[PDB]
């Protein structure tokens, strides 16, 4: 039903930061994971390492890290076009959170819901700090990635 | 008492560029790598960072 309404994608959502300028520059033969790029990007200009042999990319590293934590590429979500024009029903994280909520409701109800967001300007700064301090949860079994 | 062998070096008595492209390409290539083997490796220039 979700595909019938919003469609599906024939692509994978960059979830490793492989498509960032800093990574390309580092690619030295070393290969830092998304986690490392995430920690490194969250550093001060002076500290930001390029010790290996060699920007505001800061947004993209976070995107890949977040998508990884949402397994947006595994499970059944990998079959959903998360940039579907049809998925209008929403009025970066606020948006993705908005999209997931609508999709999940669709799966557990057959009907859609529209979400509105009036996030105060003050609240955004508090939230912004939280974004660069998210830890993980290993469990590999959850692996549903089939196609 | 000295003597020396004159390595003769007359021109491309074979105009190897007229129609034979195929081979020129192979030459250029060659002469090219040859060049890089020379082309002095640069020196000290504003630290990357």
């Amino acid at each position: 039903y979700i595909i019938q309404c919003i469609g599906s994608r024939t692509y994978q959502i960059e979830d490793d930061g492989s498509k960032s300028a800093i990574s390309r520059l580092i690619s030295s033969v070393y290969k830092p994971s998304i986690e490392e790029l995430y920690k490194v990007i969250s550093l001060h200009e002076n500290e930001i390492y390029l010790s290996l042999g060699i920007y505001s990319d800061k947004y993209r590293i976070l995107e890949s890290y977040v998508y990884n934590l949402l397994s947006i590429n595994y499970g059944c979500y990998q079959l959903f076009d998360f940039n579907s024009p049809d998925l209008k029903l929403i009025r970066f994280i606020l948006h993705l959170y908005a999209k997931l909520e609508v999709i999940n409701y669709a799966i557990k109800n057959g009907s859609w819901i529209s979400l509105f967001c009036n996030y105060p300007k003050s609240e955004m700064i508090k939230l912004w700090k939280k974004m660069w301090n998210i830890t993980s949860l290993r469990s590999p079994y959850t692996n549903a990635n089939f196609f | 008492t000295a003597r020396y062998i004159r390595p003769n070096l007359l021109q491309d008595r074979l105009n190897l560029h007229d129609n034979f492209e195929s081979l020129w390409d192979t030459i250029t290539t060659s002469n090219y790598i040859l060049a890089r083997s020379v082309v002095p490796d640069l020196k000290e220039l504003v630290s990357t960072e």
